[PDB]
């Protein structure tokens, strides 16, 4: 079923008994944690085999 | 309860697995922030059981 | 509600 992602993460953040305004409220900071975590495993995987 | 969705004339509230549309309400909703925030938000009403009958 | 219904 399509579902805007935005919708998803908040389902998801219900899902660990957080209320879903607090993803709204932070939705971009939130996005920057994600993509910020997805550069490091990069540079984790690029330093040592 | 579940999913805010529009038939595109008007919005109701429904449960996420089984499409059953319902009015949107004070009892079905809830607050937080205000309309600046949100990314995506839009307008309607939201009805209030309460006010029409303590009228009378 | 209804008992509340005196106003
Ligand atoms: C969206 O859903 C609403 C409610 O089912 C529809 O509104 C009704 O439309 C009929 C005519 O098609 C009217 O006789 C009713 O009085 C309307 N009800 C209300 C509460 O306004 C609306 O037609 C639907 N729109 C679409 C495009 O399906
Ligand atoms: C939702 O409703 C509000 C009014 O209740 C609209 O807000 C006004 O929008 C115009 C155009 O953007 C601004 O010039 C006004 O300054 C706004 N007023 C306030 C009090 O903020 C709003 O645009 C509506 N949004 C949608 C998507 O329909
Ligand atoms: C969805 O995408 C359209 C462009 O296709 C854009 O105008 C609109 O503002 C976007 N809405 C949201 C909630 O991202």
């Amino acid at each position: 079923l399509q579902i805007p992602f935005a919708m998803q993460m908040a389902y998801r953040f219900n899902g660990i008994g957080v209320t879903q305004n607090v993803l709204y409220e932070n939705q971009k900071l939130i996005a920057n944690q994600f993509n910020s975590a997805i550069g490091k495993i990069q540079d984790s995987l690029s330093s040592t085999a | 309860e579940g999913v805010f969705v529009s038939n595109g004339t008007h919005w109701f509230v429904t449960q996420r697995n089984f499409y059953e549309p319902q009015i949107i309400t004070t009892d079905n909703t809830f607050v937080s922030g205000n309309c600046d925030v949100v990314i995506g938000i839009v307008n309607n009403t939201v009805y209030d059981p309460l006010q029409p009958e303590l009228d009378s």
